[PDB]
């Protein structure tokens, strides 16, 4: 009844997973992860890559696949009682997104930042690259989409047309593929050194600012709460 | 670590490191290890690399597993960037204090301005002990002696916490009240402005005045303690003293130089011609940190990294003494797994198939002549 | 004026001016005053200053209180920019004609390309007379001799007035009528186009044709008188003849060099070592236009600016003759109010605490050796 600790899943699922990761690199950062031309890299680190990409395509196909088919067809008439329960679960999806972004855009990002300072890169595939770009980012993008779709398929208001701020919020993440990938790409001609002030990194900054579309998304979410028959009891009682 | 993946010809024709030496192979926390040697900036410096107008003498390690206590190019201490001059040879000396227990592959590298860390040979050095043992003491011109490991740590923390707390305090004050869906709607139908009132705007300026106040108080309080302070010292050191080398007595001419496709060896046809007056033999070809020796002629004692030293890697078609006045053409082959391991073989992907090295010649009584060669290096597949 | 506020180390390590001389201290309108001297571009030129690839030999005064009749670096007249070469020493000669009565502090300065006017010492020179006396005659390759003070003045004026008047004439023609609030409203409700008609659009093209006409008439009329004309001559002069200096016979080594915080003096510990063959003594340290002398050893006669000459500013711990072959370490102190007045003391705010000067040594029969020193200069507060 109402909004459960199905939420506690959402918070701990990343926390545990990513804390296992931080341990995992923590021990193989040094050991295998230093010299990429050693065969212990092609097993502890490269295989890790292929594993995750595959797992991501799959879970993405399953996760989006699931929700799009369990899209509520008879949305036209379902109670305000559930138009709340659902609105709340949607908010859990957003907490999961925001948490997922934290890890990607703050944690593993500025971590890679430190890593560059301490070893000259042997590949575009350092440990922290395997984790920052090809694990961390796909995850928060998948979470992103999930939420979007949940809202579109589960709640009226959001079922009517496309939310521009919500589209920007989930597509910005996805556009950071080359944006953050041009980091090392762009910086190679004029200056190969990974200077974060270089124009090559400006795409990451622009796509990072698309996270501010969360403000427009939350405004629309709270308007979906008010349309669903809420915000009138205690609001008027105030 | 980090060479290998970088362009093989960049590595051949950028900086040549030789007469490298390391005072110890195993060292206790807080102990010193001293790296010495020489480096030559190659006359045919690559276009893609800004000339070293502003270069920096760095150290190639996994972070501060050692701290650099001192560094010297020529006689001079080099904490800044420095202007090195193409063609010239210099002697450097890095002095490292050990800080983190472990096995470190320490390199000596150049921070070569516009594009490139120019990484020298790396040698494995082992630190034994506890990081908790490490001290980094420094005495100021101000009287006090401090430990750089922890100096000013608590201060940093305080001021960040304090300000952080105040940030929280501010959002905290507003968040005693409900935050979103009521305040949103109030703004909507009808006016807001019931949302904020007196008991609010007094606190607003409370904060505002309190903040400016604490900043200025704090600042001129920080000025009261610590009244003697300088700006960050910076700026490229010019006038680096280069090494005065005697004109070499041997001259060599590189006619064709080839490498086998899937291979581990580079052949070159040299005309060595011995001016000056003592029968000379060829003892080493140094190329990209990789050193190839004729052990019939020369033997490393400096403990040069084992993966880069090819003990009898270098074979000369005729390495008998070359008499003074005499001049001969000889076929030379530098061969060793290191050629594939450090990817000099990856020259086949480079846009400029030209190599560059140092040859070392030795006379009868064992004093040496260094000539430098460079030439196009051509693949052979069939 | 304008040094003093500029970075103390820039001023120390950029251009050294010495053997300065000024032919007169007081001068009548239309009279000449000639500045001579030498300057060395410091080998350790600062990074923040584009090398003098394109520099200009200027004069430091309040406008054309003098006009520069001639300027010479090496033998050559230098009206353009010129390429000076780091490390080299040159002799210059500026020749000034007086134009405005008064007291002028004239400096000799370098226009040093990418960031910086490099201002030399300034000397006070007095002009007596009337500006109405000044002439600046010049004879053309065209026959005529003109006065640059007023040449082409009336012409300039005419053409500006004429065109200006026509601009007025045009607004004038339209402003016989009412300008705003009726014309605005007419456009508004209903159409405009009653506002402009025939008697108007004839004048419009009257003006338009008249203008093109007068321009082209005027131009090929200006081409008829003045048929011989060149383009602005411009472009950096290369190949500046530097001065051929004999290798110095003394060599010095700067071990530590310090200055007191609130102070007026810089100490340095030099190892002077006298190669060449006559007992030598130290007579001057020149630093940033400021000249410090041991008057037991040397006396300025050139009338060097009084605020920059420290008559016995320089004291050597032992300034007895240094015998040939002998070599000694000595403590030297350059001391004078000028150190605080010209703000060399403002080195404490600079990001590069390194100084640079010229030392001048004199043998028994009074012929001199110039060595240049530079080194880090370190503060002491306690």
């Amino acid at each position: 009844l109402l909004d459960k600790k199905w939420l506690t899943f959402a918070l701990a699922i990343y926390t545990v997973f990513y804390l296992w990761v931080r341990w995992y690199e923590g021990v193989y950062g040094w050991s295998a992860g230093l010299d990429s031309f050693a065969p212990e890299f092609e097993t502890y680190w490269m295989n890790f890559l292929y594993t995750e990409i595959v797992l991501e395509i799959v879970t993405a196909s399953i996760l989006w696949g699931y929700l799009w088919k369990t899209r509520d067809r008879n949305l036209a008439a379902l109670t305000p009682r559930e138009e709340l329960r659902r609105n709340f679960t949607h908010l859990v999806w957003l907490v999961a997104y925001a948490w997922a972004i934290y890890w990607g855009a703050s944690y593993f990002t500025e971590q890679d930042g430190t890593w560059h300072q301490t070893i000259v890169r042997d590949t575009d595939f350092t440990p922290s690259h395997i984790i920052e770009f090809y694990l961390s980012y796909p995850i928060y993008i998948i979470t992103g989409f999930a939420a979007f779709i949940y809202a579109k398929t589960r709640l009226p208001f959001f079922a009517k047309g496309i939310s521009l701020p919500y589209l920007v919020l989930v597509v910005g993440p996805f556009m950071i593929l080359p944006n953050v990938g041009l980091n090392e790409w762009g910086h190679t001609f004029w200056f190969m050194e990974e200077l974060f002030v270089a124009p090559l990194h400006y795409g990451f900054v622009i796509f990072g600012w698309l996270a501010l579309a969360v403000m427009g998304t939350l405004t629309q979410t709270f308007y979906s709460f008010a349309q669903g028959g809420l915000g009138q009891s205690l609001c008027e009682a105030v | 670590h980090g060479e290998k993946s970088q362009a093989a010809f960049m590595r051949m024709r950028t900086i040549h490191w030789y007469d490298l030496s390391w005072s110890k192979e195993k060292v206790k926390i807080n102990e010193t290890v001293e790296i010495k040697g020489k480096f030559h900036v190659f006359e045919g410096w690559p276009e893609t690399v800004d000339e070293p107008d502003v270069a920096f003498l760095n150290v190639g390690m996994p972070g501060p597993v050692f701290i650099r206590k001192e560094s010297y190019i020529g006689g001079q201490l080099v904490p800044r960037s420095v202007r090195l001059e193409i063609g010239k040879t210099y002697d450097f000396r890095v002095v490292l204090k050990a800080r983190r227990p472990g096995d470190w592959h320490v390199h000596t590298m150049m921070n070569v301005q516009g594009g490139g860390p120019i990484i020298g040979p790396g040698k494995w050095i082992t630190v034994e002990g506890s990081m908790s043992e490490f001290r980094n003491p420094v005495t100021t011109l101000t009287g006090q002696t401090v430990d750089l490991e922890n100096y000013n740590e608590g201060n940093t923390y305080f001021w960040h916490a304090f300000w952080f707390a105040i940030g929280v305090a501010w959002i905290g004050y507003w968040s005693r009240r409900p935050i979103f869906i009521p305040r949103l709607l109030m703004v909507d139908a009808g006016r807001a402005d019931e949302l904020v009132s007196a008991t609010d705007r007094k606190v607003a300026m409370g904060f505002l005045a309190a903040t400016i106040l604490i900043v200025v108080m704090a600042m001129s309080s920080a000025n009261s303690k610590y009244p003697i302070t300088i700006p960050l010292q910076a700026g490229t050191m010019r006038g680096m003293k280069p090494l005065e080398l005697p004109a070499p007595t041997v001259s060599v001419k590189v006619e064709d130089a080839t490498y086998r496709v899937p291979g581990r060896a580079m052949r070159m046809k040299l005309t060595i011609t011995n001016h000056g007056n003592s029968p000379i033999r060829l003892g080493e070809f140094y190329t990209a940190s990789v050193r190839f020796l004729d052990s019939d002629v020369y033997k490393d004692t400096t403990g040069y990294p084992e993966d880069l030293l090819a003990e009898d890697g270098l074979s000369v078609s005729d390495n008998s003494p070359l008499a003074p006045g005499e001049t001969r053409t000889v076929d030379v082959t530098a061969s060793d797994a290191a050629w594939e391991v450090y990817r000099l073989s990856d020259i086949i992907y480079d846009p400029d198939s030209r190599f560059a090295g140092l040859l070392f010649f030795f006379d009868a009584t064992g004093n040496r002549q260094v000539v430098q060669i460079d030439a196009p290096l051509i693949p052979s597949f069939m």
